[PDB]
């Protein structure tokens, strides 16, 4: 057995079951996992901890016994008599020593010595400064003892401001926090003293890198007199610059020193504000690299230490710059400081690595902001900009991202991807690379000229080359004057067919081509002004929707739509020249442009006609458009449901079921396009489509019935279910856009209902789709106001069995759970009534849904579950003294403050804290503000005429003591006291609420605290 | 062929151990059953410098689930920090976990990755996420659902702990 | 002409 959770210990096991789990594998090294896991969570386990660290000779055994002692020291410090407390104190003291002492184990287990410091600093929080006031000048006094000692005082200092200032909020109470932050603001001028002594009389070492590791962490806090009214400037931006082991750090600490808080009228700071950064910029120009150095090379030859360095650099003057770029500019002098400074970010601009060209491009944006709004300061930096427009037009990145994904129904479709990070970057790109055309459009159109002759003579050919100069002249659309925007696109394009003719290979023509399309429809402007080159420039990608060349389809169909999104006015008008609006020419050879595309690009194709029809405002006409649009799918769809209606059998036929699939696709993209304007084309299919989804239901279910789960994966049911979700998606997808909000409800919603509520009632719960709930949502939050008894059909038919369905666990059907709150939420919200008019067996099971919602450990069912009480409770408050509102508060008020208490307490439900602590003010508010009309209690149990206050005060703390039997009487009154005080301002009652929780993690903890909003 | 310890931390739900089993398997799990404790995962990639193993060490991200905590990190030689760009509280959480994280691994090669880049919604803005820079993280806008960025973290992270930029992913 | 010159040889593109 390696099982340890005994009487007497054997720390030999303990050391054999570590090993096995840390490096062992597989079976063994899961047991020895649970073990460990069982036995660091004994709450005993730290009386053993001791024994571990002296006995073991295993680094990670003494690890975990640190950990468990971080356990106790964090929750049951105060448990222990001082006589022992200071007894582990000075056991954790002494251990530190030993290990500094020893150099091999100070040098090469780091993670031991930081895990041995912080169960120090835990110490700390816990002890210093009330129980051990000499602390900080014991420890002042050890660093001369040993060189480790030193350094590791310094880590142990580094720690205590982390714990103290970084991460103090959310960790300590704001009493206990402020009392930890003064304490440490009280003792820093010896702290302080250490330190410089360290940094001015030390040479680079170890030693002196941990002290500006502390020194970093300090920086956060520290007044900035510690800076500047001390030398420590001067060390860190000449000293500390010039050694090579610590010129990351003390650049980490100039950014910090960058950002302090200073006088913003005292003269000498800003000339020390100037002076350190003319140090450190001299300094790096001497030692470490010129303005001139290639740091793209560099970068791409470094070892990440320098690669470090190199980002560190860039964040230290993009830092700075930002802060004190004025600084730089009012004396002449300094001008060339200032632009050697920035001529460094142009070089750290041109290194690919992503995030760091962020850095910087953040700052570029910054700076040609400014020169656009204050162009009297522009000519300083002339040459920086050109520079900078290069190298962004050379790093322009994909505007837009393709993904092809399989859904559940195991089709391989196409999604462009939204507000991904390439395209913030492409964004950001653009509008610092917007700035600079306007700065100068002369030299902006002079170097993209240069670029493309540059790509045409074959010099600086290649795909990636063209594809960004491309993306860089799309990018600076709409800056130019039409004028100078015709003469530039038509340079533009005219060079790039050119290019395209010179081009050998199919992939190469196909490349530029691609290009030329992108940048044509970048250019919506000089497409509207010109309808000759639109026509022209459309019948070629339909002539391109033919070519079978890998992407040239999919480039054909987004440039298509794309440019449609923009012109769509060009195409329902018409031209003179010619005979016809030409959506008219489009839809008469439909088929024939369409007959290689893929379905989805089909699709794509309809969507586009129905964005192009949407622009034709005569309802006759457009009507007429949009059947003549829908005439091939409208035909298919004539034929099958014929069939279908007369042969069921019709719905086994695969080809049938594609067929199908692809009809209501076409009418989702058309929809899509045209919103309420597709209504002519619903109706034309609506009633059939309703009745197919009925057959294709039944048939999912009846197999899944049969089959099991597993009947959900065949092709068969997958087809079938592709149907269902087109239907309701088509159905949802009008619904949402619609504007005729009485045919909806008159014409639409009974059909609907009828067909999909009693279905999905009587579905067995594997054939359920949520996404029946989800139409349902957008159904209520489109016209639930006007459709009383709609809503309540919704109710009966979803509720009770979705409820059971997912009332197993927090596992089960999890779009099923999503869908379900956001329409029990929305009905909530629109169709209120419908709660209202529920059996009181039926709210009930209401009530127990929305906890149900609370205890879930997902976001999606929490916030929502959360935002339905908060809801419920402000719409039952809008009733007055009504019974229905008195009955449920005697039924359901306490409910509520419990469940809301038990998810704010319980470990594992903080994302719904912002929310939790809005439900738990108004439940409060509703008895602080008298605005509970009834008595809350009962039986008289507290003599008749008790304020619902002073009830509502024993409830809780009664139910606080039964939970957290360790908090005294004074923690919970004070508490308590503190939240009936407090539930008017929303900031302060969250911090309470805070304090309460970090006060409910540990034993001791000071009632005072809960008077903290109130000291201030 | 070697053998580098990834510990994988986060918040719960942030797509931890979806992202280690579609790497493992190719299967998107839609449930979420919370990791207790830890578990390991030996994965296997294929390069054209030969086959790389990584001990991802998939970390429970519930505070009632953590087991070891910090325990699960001593050795590791590479990380990934996840968050969830559709939960704000994931990304705050962020700062919490790279601390624990760098005080038992003092210079590692870590990712920083937003799952879930595919939900429409995205709560977690691209240009909010800033907090890689000082902490000289990799950032990478992952998807395990939309198999978005999926390599990238990995790639990184190889390429790092063979200290050779060249390493490209291939097939089997 | 210019843009009518332009439109011809947006015609005559090929992948070919
Ligand atoms: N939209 C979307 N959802 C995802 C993605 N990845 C995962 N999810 C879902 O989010 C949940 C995350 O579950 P897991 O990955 O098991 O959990 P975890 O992140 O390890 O959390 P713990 O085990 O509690 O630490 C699952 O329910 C997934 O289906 C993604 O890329 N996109
Ligand atoms: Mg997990």
């Amino acid at each position: 057995g390696i099982l340890d959770f005994s009487n007497d210990l054997d720390i030999a096991l303990l050391d054999q079951v570590v090993s096995t789990f840390y490096q062992g594998s597989g079976v063994q090294q899961k047991q020895a996992q649970e073990i460990l896991t069982k036995f660091q969570d004994n709450p005993d386990a730290w009386q053993k901890a001791d024994q571990i660290l002296q006995f073991s000779t295993n680094p990670q055994s003494k690890f975990i016994a640190l950990s468990i002692l971080d356990k106790l020291i964090t929750r049951k410090w105060k448990l222990l008599p001082n006589d022992h407390r200071i007894g582990i104190r000075n056991f954790v003291v002494g251990m530190i020593i030993s290990m500094c002492q020893d150099d091999e184990v100070f040098k090469t287990q780091k993670n031991l010595i930081n895990k041995s410091d912080l169960t120090l600093v835990q110490i700390l929080k816990q002890e210093w400064p009330q129980n051990w006031p000499e602390f900080i000048p014991e420890l002042i006094g050890s660093s001369s003892s040993s060189v480790n000692v030193c350094e590791n005082n310094m880590i142990v200092l580094k720690l205590l401001s982390e714990e103290v200032f970084d991460f103090s909020a959310e960790q300590m109470t704001q009493a206990k926090a402020l009392h930890l932050k003064n304490s440490m603001s009280k003792e820093f001028e010896q702290i302080f003293k250490l330190c410089f002594q360290v940094l001015e009389q030390g040479s680079s070492s170890s030693l002196i890198v941990a002290t500006l590791e502390s020194l970093l962490r300090y920086l956060h806090w520290i007044p900035y007199r510690y800076i500047y009214e001390t030398n420590i400037l001067e060390l860190l931006s000449t000293k500390f610059m010039t050694s090579p082991d610590t010129r990351a750090i003390t650049l980490k600490c100039l950014t910090e020193v960058s950002n302090l808080k200073i006088p913003q009228d005292n003269d000498l700071i800003k000339r020390q504000t100037v002076l350190f950064f003319q140090n450190t910029l001299q300094q790096i120009a001497t030692s470490v690299m010129p303005v001139t150095a290639d740091l793209k090379a560099t970068y791409a030859n470094a070892n990440g230490n320098d690669q470090s360095f190199l980002q560190d650099l860039a964040m230290f003057l993009t830092t700075y710059l930002a802060r004190n770029r004025a600084l730089l500019e009012s004396d002449e002098s300094l001008r060339e400081l200032l632009l050697n400074a920035h001529q460094y970010l142009i070089q750290l601009s041109k290194i690919e690595e992503r995030e760091l060209f962020k850095t910087t491009l953040d700052y570029w944006h910054n700076l040609v902001a400014d020169l656009f709004y204050e162009p009297l300061k522009k000519h300083i930096y002339e040459e920086i900009c050109s520079q900078l427009r290069l190298v962004i037009i050379e790093n322009m990145v994909r505007p837009e991202e393709v993904l092809v994904v399989e859904n559940d129904e195991g089709e391989i479709v196409r999604e462009f991807v939204k507000e991904s990070d390439t395209i913030q970057l492409y964004k950001s790109e653009r509008e610092v690379l917007v700035y600079l055309t306007h700065l100068n459009v002369i030299d902006t159109e002079e170097i993209m000229i240069s670029k493309l002759a540059r790509q045409i003579d074959g010099s600086e050919w290649s795909w990636h080359n063209i594809n960004t100069l491309s993306w860089a002249i799309g990018s600076i659309s709409g800056t130019m004057s039409e004028d100078t925007e015709k003469r530039f696109v038509v340079t533009v394009i005219k060079d790039l067919l050119d290019l395209t003719v010179k081009k050998r290979g199919k992939d190469n023509k196909a490349v530029v081509a691609s290009d030329i399309m992108y940048v044509v429809g970048q250019y919506p402007r000089f497409l509207k002004a010109h309808w000759n080159f639109l026509r022209t420039v459309i019948l070629k990608l339909f002539e391109f929707m033919h070519e079978t060349h890998e992407g040239v389809q999919d480039m054909a169909c987004d440039t298509f739509i794309k440019i449609v999104q923009k012109c769509k006015y060009h195409f329902v008008i018409q031209q003179p020249r010619e005979s016809e609006p030409f959506i008219q020419t489009i839809i008469r050879d439909i088929q024939k442009t369409t007959a290689d595309l893929q379905p989805q690009q089909v699709h794509t194709f309809y969507k586009a006609c129905g964005i192009i029809i949407s622009e034709e405002r005569s309802v006759a006409e457009r009507n007429r458009l949009l059947s003549d649009l829908m005439q091939l799918p409208n035909m298919a769809w004539d034929t099958i449901v014929e069939q279908s209606t007369a042969n069921p059998t019709l719905l086994l036929d695969s080809e049938t079921v594609k067929i199908i699939a692809n009809i209501i696709k076409t009418n989702v993209a058309v929809c899509t396009s045209m919103g309420a304007d597709f209504y002519p084309q619903l109706g034309h299919i609506y009633y059939n489509m309703l009745q197919l989804y009925r057959a294709v239901s039944s048939m999912i279910s009846a197999q899944v019935a049969a089959e099991g789960l597993i009947a959900t994966k065949t092709p068969k049911v997958r087809g079938l279910r592709t149907i269902k979700k087109e239907i309701l998606k088509l159905v949802e997808t009008y619904i949402s856009k619609a504007r005729n909000l009485d045919d909806v409800v008159k014409v639409l919603v009974e059909p609907l209902l009828n067909a999909v509520l009693e279905d999905y009632m009587n579905n067995v719960p594997d054939a359920r789709d949520a996404e029946v709930l989800n139409c349902m949502t957008t159904v209520v939050e489109k016209v639930g106001h006007m459709i009383p008894q709609g809503v309540i059909l919704i109710l009966q038919s979803v509720f009770e069995c979705t409820l059971d369905m997912i009332n197993k666990d927090f596992t089960e059907y999890p779009e099923h759970r999503v869908e379900f709150y956001k329409l029990l939420k929305v009905i909530n919200e629109k169709s209120f009534a419908a709660f209202l008019e529920l059996p009181p067996a039926a709210f009930k099971l209401f009530v127990d849904a929305i906890c149900w919602a609370f205890k879930h450990n997902n976001r999606d069912v929490e916030v929502n579950g959360l935002q339905i009480a908060l809801d419920l409770v402000k719409n039952i408050e809008r009733m007055g003294n009504v019974p229905f509102a008195n009955e449920f508060h005697k039924n359901y008020f306490f409910i509520f403050v419990s469940e809301t208490f038990f998810v704010l307490t319980d470990s594992d439900h903080k994302s719904g804290f912002s929310k939790q602590a809005l439900l738990l003010m108004k439940l409060i508010s509703l008895v602080y503000d008298n605005k509970i009309s009834v008595p809350l209690y009962q039986e008289a149990e507290v003599p008749q005429g008790t304020s619902n206050q002073v009830y509502l005060s024993q409830y809780l703390a009664n139910m606080l003591s039964n939970a957290f039997p360790h908090l005294t009487s004074e923690q919970i009154a004070s508490f308590l006291s503190a939240l009936t005080k407090q539930y008017k301002d929303l900031v302060v009652f969250k911090g309470t609420l805070r304090d309460f929780l970090v006060q409910i993690k540990e034993v001791g903890g000071d009632p005072t605290d809960y008077l903290f909003a109130e000291d201030k | 062929v070697p053998t580098f310890k990834l510990v994988l931390v986060g918040d719960g739900g942030t797509g931890k151990t979806t992202f280690v089993k579609r790497h493992l398997t190719g299967e998107f799990e839609k449930k979420y059953i919370a990791t207790i404790g830890v578990e390991v995962h030996p994965l296997s990639f294929y390069t054209n410098f030969g086959e790389i193993k990584f001990d991802v060490w998939d970390t429970a991200g519930l505070e009632k689930f953590g087991g070891l905590r910090d325990g699960y990190y001593i050795n590791a030689q590479c990380a990934i920090i996840m968050f969830d760009v559709t939960s704000r509280i994931t990304y705050k959480n962020v700062p919490n976990w790279h601390r624990d994280l760098v005080r038992v691994c003092e210079n590692i090669p870590i990712v920083l990755c937003g799952n879930k880049v595919d939900v429409k919604e995205r709560k977690v803005k691209a240009k909010t996420i800033t907090f890689h820079r000082k902490k000289n993280l990799q950032y990478y806008d992952i998807s395990a659902k939309s198999n978005y960025n999926f390599e990238k973290p990995f790639l990184w992270l190889a390429r790092k702990l063979a200290g050779n930029p060249q390493l490209e992913f291939v097939a089997s | 002409g210019e843009v009518d010159d332009l439109c011809e040889l947006m015609a005559q593109l090929s992948i070919n």
